């Protein structure tokens, strides 16, 4: 018994062929793979039963996994990512539409120091103190 | 001349209020002045209630060879304190204030101008805290003639929007009657009376209104010397709470005081907060 799992996933911007080039999902990470179409989808076929992960895996915009329960019969429910509980949290319909927040952020931040700002020194204080005497001194 | 500034005014009151009782905190402040300029205090605040132990030891250089003043203070949490004080250096009644904190075991920094003008009955003040949240202004400038005295105090701050801060004291000041009224944005509205029958008996009332949820408060306290090494303190509030303490020369610098707050009621509820007081002078 075999099954198929299809999904649309939406950038806000730019354009979905731009967005198409190096893009790929993946169900549990090397097993099964699933290769987007021209704007976008993901259809996978040759699966067997059981629960898995999608994961749409991209350099630019990232995706949330999303939880996916297959059964023998033939229901398919949607969930979640929960590691710590193992319970229904939220059912959302069946047809995947994941929206990419946007660009992970890759690289750290480093903040230099105001002007205004490093006057709170407590060497820089004390020095206007002089500064000031000895400019009203010309004045 | 030299009328009152607006944290001074009122002061009175709150004194009267504040100092003479220390309960539910232990008092050991030492004070000692040198020959030349040197001022050294060590004070220790011991709680019983919260099981704390606060002290600052605080450094005072005045110099009046130029008007420069030196002060420097150290705390329990690791916090070093400096401050430079300059009056009358070019020109009648200016006083600047520069106030620094900086932590040498994490790092923190903080820093605060302050500014003052004394005039014939014209007091200006602003004062600039920079830190890293944001800087903020604050003046305060207070007018008076002969015993009619009003002053306006406002805070701005450039972080989050134009909030202002609105402040409007009104008060009549003369040799032993001294009123003051406080007004907080037309929402906080005190009102503090001071007197002082003889040299021995001085009496202080207190009320607080509010326009919001209309709660009023009043509160009276009696100050009576016996002697001039013996004094005795009182206070009464609005509801229950009353507060008695009594202070007395032991030796000739030593002093002892005592403070004791009752909260009893007749339900089988009741509570003592206790507190000692003990200074040298040197």
């Amino acid at each position: 018994d075999r099954f198929k799992i299809e999904g649309r996933a939406v950038v806000p911007g730019v354009k979905p062929q731009d967005w198409i080039s190096a893009a790929r999902v993946l169900v549990d990470g090397e097993e099964h793979v699933g290769f987007l179409k021209t704007d976008g989808s993901f259809v996978v076929h040759d699966i067997p039963s059981g629960s898995y992960v999608v994961e749409v895996v991209s350099p630019a915009y990232r995706f949330d996994p999303v939880r996916v329960d297959i059964t023998s019969k033939g229901k398919m429910r949607a969930r979640y990512v929960n590691y710590i509980k193992t319970s229904e949290v939220v059912r959302l319909p069946y047809p995947l539409q994941m929206k990419s927040s946007g660009p992970p952020s890759y690289f750290i931040k480093r903040e230099s120091w105001g002007w205004t700002d490093f006057l709170m020194n407590p060497m820089v204080m004390m020095m206007v103190l002089p500064l000031l005497i000895f400019v009203l001194l010309p004045k | 001349a030299v009328p009152p500034t607006y944290a001074d005014l009122g002061k009175s009151a709150r004194d009267v209020f504040t100092k003479g009782y220390g309960f539910g905190l232990i008092k050991l402040d030492l004070k000692t002045k040198s020959e030349n300029g040197l001022e050294f205090t060590s004070s220790g605040s011991a709680n019983t209630e919260t099981t704390k132990v606060t002290g600052s030891l605080e450094t005072k250089y005045r110099w009046t060879e130029y008007g420069l003043t030196f002060t420097e203070k150290w705390n329990t949490d690791n916090t070093l304190g400096t401050e430079i004080t300059v009056e009358d250096q070019l020109a009648r009644g200016l006083k600047l204030t520069f106030d620094s904190s900086f932590s040498p075991n994490t790092g923190k920094k903080n820093a605060k101008i302050k500014t003052g003008y004394k005039r014939e009955h014209i007091n200006l003040g602003c004062d600039m805290d920079f830190d890293i949240a944001g800087p903020s202004i604050r003046g305060a400038l207070v007018l008076g003639y002969e015993g009619w005295l009003a002053g306006y105090q406002m805070n701005f701050e450039t972080a989050k929007s134009r909030v202002t801060q609105s402040n409007f004291a009104v008060g009549y000041k003369t040799d032993e009657f001294q009123l003051h009224t406080n007004v907080n944005d037309g929402t906080e509205f005190g009102g503090s009376i001071y007197q002082k029958v003889n040299k021995k008996l001085e009496t202080a009332v207190n009320l607080a209104w509010t326009a919001g949820n209309s709660n009023t408060r009043f509160g009276i306290a009696a100050k009576y010397q016996i002697d001039p090494d013996a004094c005795f303190s009182a206070k009464v509030n609005n509801s229950s709470l009353i507060g008695l303490g009594y202070t007395q020369t032991l030796k000739p610098g030593i002093k002892l005081t005592l403070s004791a707050l009752l909260d009893g009621k007749n339900v089988n509820a009741g509570g003592h907060k206790l507190g000692l007081g003990l200074e040298f002078q040197a």
